[PDB]
């Protein structure tokens, strides 16, 4: 049946977040609108290497999410870990669906360092109806171990939730900006999601993904450098990162901290420069245009200006919630804006769920 | 399949541990010393491995458990009883006296059911059967 | 003894005046080396342990060699070393100075082959501290020189020498610091240049300053360092754990 | 090690890892979660000592309880320093193909265990260091007695000497293959170091 | 039959307290009113880890309570230890009672780190009559080991008492304030009970609990730090805490003590901040309102002002006894006020007992 499911940030690693939008009625009109949202720090040891070592406990957390939410709904879309999925482009020939799925599996086979023992899904980077059989096939494959998917369906089964879509974060994060991207149809845009476990880059023409690349570096590395340099626990080093780096009174601490995080800033900048250079192969001659940031690791004070000057691209924070109606009597736009970067995916597979 | 060690060689090593431990050396340092003073490799090799478990924090009884073919269940339980009651020193002295009596008793049937039991039935009735 | 280690709370016991203890607190922070001398049972070891215990040593690697345990310290960066069968004190000091101790504590110098290592440690620029059985200046210096350290090396690199006592007035049992700043050596001399900062008058049970001036204890790498010493001079709860806990702050 | 059900460890991403001084050491990914902590307190009946760990490292330890390593250890052709590191590494990769039939390039840990001041003072004491700019600082690295002892023999051996209760102190030098040296003082057992075994390294 | 039972503070750990209210007659009118109360500090070793390790002895204490009280009554409500109970929310579907109880047990099963081997009870966070079958079920489960319950029924059986209700303290402490909470039906209120073994937070809209969280930290930690820093016995460190921290002559001792207790004050503040942040997930944008304190650990001098400034919420002591009639000829309001925080639960399951 046609349900409006729900949306968790299941591979937040730092935080399990969840969002409910639905058909909100005002004055006889109805549109998608924010109904609830919820966030709880991920209990550690729950996720290791992108897998749920532990369905059951994560379940306890997710159920906390749902009751905090005060939500009736028990259907969900969610996402796999960027560390748990291989995303990559694949060229084939256009034919019948079965022959494409089998051919697709066959070509992925070498590119997957595991047996299959793999869950596989593709989508075509260009519309299939625009080309004939045997010519101009391009799918991109998302590939994953059963043990990961099974871990996640475990967690979901036990929260009393029923999954309908297991999506991937680098593209789920885009659904909030898809209209605004579809406004410029020939502009090349970059989208960085700097998370706690991984940083994704996807770069597009319009809302047509051209490629994606996932970098092991993330906010965990910043926190871990702080912790190393002041023999601090992870949580206190995290707080020192957050409030340490951005307070109006922080004038004495960006020496002590910045000197700690400077190697990470350098290595992130070099890894992003490297990724951008590895893309930039047909437009020899051109430059970039514009780009956005998502993920809480983005919110490092001044990091946007640094990435802007260092990558030669205007990098801007963006408010996902502009894609959904927000009742000002139930949510004030200021904070909603404040947690927009963390919640981008959390409302991402969320517009996926009343699709 | 693995065998134990000789009655002589259990003897020497249980004596020398009982001695070092009753001296108030740390158990790991006791273990190091007897390994480093050993003449057979198989002894020096084990005792490095027993010591490697003791430095991970395991009891001597649980460290000897890695060689159940050498230290039987009755030996470990004697050690572990000493460790549980705060008497590791006096149970190692007991075990050293035990190992000494065991080796002496072995040499001394054999000289001129284990081997001692089978040889002792076999010698006790050989003649009266002849007869 | 009875121990669990006496603290600086022992200006209760009238042994060392608070002013002098601040001066030592200072002194120990910039790594002035000190020996506690005193006849038998005047309080050498107690006083020593008091001075180390009273300081915040949480940010410095300290590093002790004793014939048996006596030293208790409420501090984390610390290596405690004890003579074992067939080891000389020198084996442990020799191999210990080898790592990077900011502070070295030798329970009591009794083989002077270790003494020698100790004063060597002082001349590389460690903060060394130790105890010595003796009752005045020829007592120690004699005692120190007789296994082959010179007074240029000890007196030149030894900074302060406290002298401890037991004073009895019928039934009071009093342990006091009878008195010593070692300035250095003299070329063509009698050697050991000593400036006595504080003496103890037993007749009134008082600690007097005897010709010490603020210009003496100046020995600072600079102005800001020297200023810090001054503040600790006048600006700078009985249990050791808590006292260490509050010097730490 | 012991927890409540294996499922509960995996769900909450926490793992007990020892019991010392009447307290249960609990490695925990989300130490702000008072619900999970109070659940563990009630279910075990034991007083806890919380240690923060990375989520995936906790999960990894839960599932392991260092196996792939328990077998690659019995490979003498690996520890051998006479062999150039370039080739040795290859064996470890190919040997690791046993489990799943790939080459893993760069197992961080498998390498980390086969191939300016560090102060390691005793058992269950956080290591301290001297940073080129920060100086004396505490560190997030602690070893209990077993791990200490193991480090201690490791460093001793790579420096070319044999520390034991018979020869408890050791003042050697490590030769990093990059011709670089380091001074290592080291003590086994507690005979000279009551606070347990210990090591220092002036790089 | 319809009895007016009694009320002990059985999991006081620091103190066994007991209260008798009943239908008091004055001038032909009758209302609930305080009849007696009694308090005896708990002998050590009687409770370990939230279980009654010495049932018979605790019995001796309880019977002292009853004779001190001078009470005829031999029926009792009591409470389990916060360390002995798992309290947590649970989402299900509305149906027949049997199907809900079994379904409830089934969902709790993973969330209980023991076999069942567990006594289970739920109540619905919203009225069940307001929703249809299959939709909008929310119960919260209270779960406990038999060995604990059996320990407690042991103690009770031997005091000559008969239990009718084994309640939980985080909610029993609220019954005194339930009317005053029902006065603001949309205000979000926090209630902290800082005990000797545990600190509970329950936060409500009106007298409708929204959630509860139990923190291992409590007054025992303050006493234990005092004891550590002055090698004192537990009882003398406790007295130093009490009178040490609050006397008019205490000017020299808040340095010696406060320096001892400062790490605990910090850790309590951080744990409360953490709990509040873990709740605060649907009202992104909002702030708090008002809150109360219960439990003797609250009575730490100035702790209320500290929590008020540190958590951003007005935290106030409150007098439970305002819910019951108090004869001024048998009790003077001043002291009654003085032990109100310790006795909040002690009159809590006490209004539960003439229910």
């Amino acid at each position: 049946a046609k349900g409006k499911l729900v949306l968790g940030l299941d591979i937040g690693s730092t935080s399990i977040k969840m969002i409910l939008l639905k058909e909100q009625r005002k004055r006889g009109e109805v549109i998608y609108a924010l109904q609830s949202f919820g966030m709880k720090p991920l209990p550690p040891e729950a996720i290791v290497d992108g897998a749920l070592m532990n369905s059951t406990a994560i379940v306890q957390a997710v159920q906390d999410l749902m009751s905090e939410l005060k939500v009736k709904g028990k259907d969900v879309a969610i996402g796999v870990s960027g560390h748990s999925v291989i995303i990559k482009k694949i060229q084939m020939p256009r034919m019948s669906q079965d022959e494409l799925e089998e051919s697709i599996q066959w070509e992925a086979e070498q590119y997957i360092p595991f047996d299959v023992k793999d869950v596989n899904i593709d989508t075509q980077i260009l519309d299939g109806g625009g080309n004939d059989a045997t010519g101009q096939m391009d799918v991109l494959l998302v590939a994953a171990k059963k043990d990961m998917i099974n871990d996640y369906t475990t967690v979901v089964s036990e929260a009393g939730l029923a999954p309908v879509v297991v999506d991937v974060d680098a593209f789920a994060v885009q659904n909030m900006f898809s209209v605004n991207y579809d406004v410029p149809e020939r502009e090349t845009v970059v989208l960085i999601n700097a998370g706690a476990s991984v940083v994704n880059i996807n770069i597009i023409s319009n809302g047509a993904t051209v490629f994606t690349r996932d970098v092991t570096i993330g906010g965990n590395q910043f926190t871990e450098e702080i912790q190393k340099q002041l023999n601090v626990s992870y949580e206190e080093a995290e707080a020192l990162k957050i409030g340490g780096n951005g307070a109006d009174a922080d004038a004495v601490v960006p020496q002590d901290v910045e000197r700690v995080l400077s190697s990470v800033a350098e290595q992130v900048a070099g890894e992003i420069q490297r990724s951008l250079d590895f893309y930039a192969g047909t437009a020899a001659d051109s430059n970039f245009s514009k780009v956005y940031l998502s993920g809480g690791t983005a919110k490092i004070p001044a990091l946007f200006k640094t990435i802007e000057a260092r990558t030669g691209v205007p990098v801007e924070i963006l408010n996902p919630f502009r894609k959904i109606e927000v009742d000002n009597r139930k949510f004030d736009p200021a904070f909603v804006m404040d947690v927009a970067p963390m919640a981008a995916v959390a409302v991402g597979l969320a517009l996926r769920r009343p699709g | 399949g693995f065998g134990g060690v000789e009655g002589k060689d259990i003897l020497v090593f249980t004596r020398q541990f009982a001695t070092m431990i009753d001296a108030g050396l740390p158990l790991v340092q006791c273990l190091d010393i007897l390994a480093s003073q050993m003449d057979n490799p198989s002894f020096k090799k084990v005792l490095f491995a027993i010591k490697s478990k003791v430095e991970q924090g395991s009891t001597f009884a649980d460290a000897l458990k890695e060689h159940p073919k050498v230290f039987d269940e009755l030996y470990v339980q004697l050690c572990a009883a000493g460790e549980v009651g705060g008497i590791l020193d006096a149970i190692l002295n007991r075990l050293a006296a035990y190992r000494e009596k065991n080796e002496k008793l072995k040499s001394k049937v054999k000289s001129a059911l284990v081997a001692i039991g089978v040889t002792a039935v076999l010698l006790l009735k050989v003649t009266p059967v002849f007869e | 003894l009875d121990k669990s280690n006496l603290q600086l709370d022992m200006t209760k016991l009238g042994f060392d005046a608070q002013p002098l203890a601040w001066f030592k607190e200072a002194i120990d922070r910039p790594y002035g080396m000190v020996l506690v001398t005193g006849p038998t049972g005047s309080g050498k070891t107690t006083t020593l342990y008091s001075a180390l215990s009273s300081l915040n040593g949480l940010d410095t690697n300290i590093c002790t060699a004793e014939d048996p345990v006596e030293f208790n310290f409420a501090g984390i960066n610390q290596v405690q070393m004890h003579d074992d069968i067939g080891l000389n004190f020198a084996a442990a000091l020799r191999s210990f100075l080898r790592q990077d101790p900011d502070i070295i504590m030798i329970g009591e110098i009794r083989d002077f082959e270790t003494a020698e290592i100790g004063v060597k440690a002082a001349l590389t620029g460690h903060l060394v501290l130790s105890t010595l059985h003796t009752n005045d200046a020829p007592g120690t210096v004699s005692r120190l020189l007789n296994m082959g350290i010179e007074p240029f090396l000890v007196t030149a690199s030894l900074n302060l020498i406290l002298a401890q006592r037991l004073a009895r007035r019928l039934c009071p049992a009093c342990k006091k610091p009878a008195e010593c700043r070692d300035c250095n050596d003299r070329g063509y001399r009698g050697r050991v240049a000593i400036y006595e900062v504080m003496p103890f008058w037993d007749g009134l049970k008082e600690l007097v300053i005897n010709g010490a001036s603020a210009a003496e204890l100046k020995q600072e790498a600079i102005r800001l360092g020297m200023s810090s010493l001054r503040m600790s001079g006048l600006r700078k709860a009985t249990t050791l754990e808590e006292v260490v806990g509050n010097t730490a702050p | 090690i012991k927890l409540v059900p294996k499922e509960v460890a995996e769900k909450h991403l926490v793992v007990p890892v020892n019991r010392a001084g009447p307290s249960l050491i609990v490695a925990m990914c989300d130490p702000s979660n008072i619900f999970a902590v109070d659940d563990l307190k009630f279910l075990t009946g034991y007083n806890i000592e919380t240690v923060v760990a990375s989520e995936v490292s906790i999960r990894e330890a839960i599932e392991r309880y260092k196996g792939p390593s328990l077998e690659d250890i019995v490979g003498d052709v690996g520890d051998d320093i006479e062999v150039t590191k370039e080739e040795t590494e290859n064996i470890d990769e190919m040997a690791k193909a046993a489990d799943d039939a790939p080459v893993v390039k760069l197992v961080n840990l498998i390498l980390m265990d086969a191939i300016s001041d560090i102060h390691v003072e005793p058992y269950e004491k956080d290591f301290r260091v001297r940073f080129r700019i920060d100086g004396v600082m505490y560190e997030v690295m602690r070893p209990p007695m077993k791990l200490r002892n193991a480090i201690t023999s490791r460093l001793k051996i790579m420096a070319s000497l044999d520390i034991s209760e018979r020869r408890l102190p050791q003042d050697g030098r490590i030769k990093i293959k990059m011709g670089g040296g380091k001074e290592m003082d080291f003590r086994v057992s507690v005979c000279p170091t009551l606070f347990g075994e210990k090591v220092v390294m002036r790089l």
